[PDB]
């Protein structure tokens, strides 16, 4: 199955500043170009919710400070500028093939 | 709205089984498969299977073969999630999650608020 892996396992930040994080995957995840792999946003016991769908594309109700790149094997989430209401772990999803799988989290924590 | 209800935490002792639920509203579950992911505490998110309530077509995940269950009940619009010779590594929040062209077609946008199972004398 597709490994994907997350880095940074966790990341302080101050609030407003810049946060940026990969996804990278050990097999290309895309289809014709499009590269299935998802954002998901997991708050404090609460269930995972859905930022970025097909790398790039922001569901609707997300802000624009969220916005993700990537095709193939290599991806990232950019936050900026990032709010309190952030604090998260956010996690990458591939769906080009199953089993469906996930990274491992990146932790955001704001300092 | 699309919402997934699921039913309540469950506190149960090894060797026991456990049976989740995660009823559907605003859409027919047999536009969607219905998927069910595995959280340990302080771990990532793990696949299981999933379930095509249209006909009751299952997958799983080799390493959950003959542990997790899934069904579903289209008179209620339910999934289910069976596990069973429970064990502390069974112990987890387990969310449901649609995923289908009439409703989510791109990937996992609606879950339910997960149910924790907790295995333990």
């Amino acid at each position: 199955d597709i490994v994907l892996t997350q880095s940074p396992a966790s990341l302080a930040v101050s609030l407003g500043q810049r946060a940026t994080m990969s996804c990278r995957a050990g097999e290309s995840v895309d289809i014709f170009g499009v590269g299935f792999l998802h954002w998901y946003q997991q708050k404090p016991g609460q269930p995972p919710k859905l930022l970025i769908y097909r790398a790039s594309n922001l569901e609707s109700g997300i802000p624009v400070r969220f916005s993700g790149t990537g095709s193939r094997t290599d991806f990232t989430l950019i936050i900026d500028p990032v709010e309190a209401d952030d604090v998260a772990t956010y996690y990458c999803q591939q769906t080009n093939e199953d089993p469906y799988t996930f990274g491992g989290g990146t932790k955001l924590e704001i300092k | 709205e699309v919402q997934l209800q699921q039913s309540g935490a469950e506190l149960v002792e090894p060797g026991a089984s456990v049976k989740l639920s995660c009823t559907a509203s605003g859409f027919n579950i047999k536009d969607t498969y219905m998927h069910w992911v595995k959280q340990r505490p302080e771990q990532g998110l793990e696949w299981i299977g999933r379930i095509d309530p249209a006909n009751g077509n299952s997958k799983y995940v080799p390493k959950f073969q003959g542990k997790a269950t899934i069904t579903a009940d289209t008179s209620s619009n339910t999934a289910y999630l069976q596990l069973t010779s429970l064990t502390s590594e069974d112990t987890a929040v387990y969310y449901c999650a649609p995923f289908g062209y009439y409703v989510s077609d791109y990937a996992m946008a609606y879950w339910g608020q997960g149910t924790s199972v907790t295995v333990s004398s």
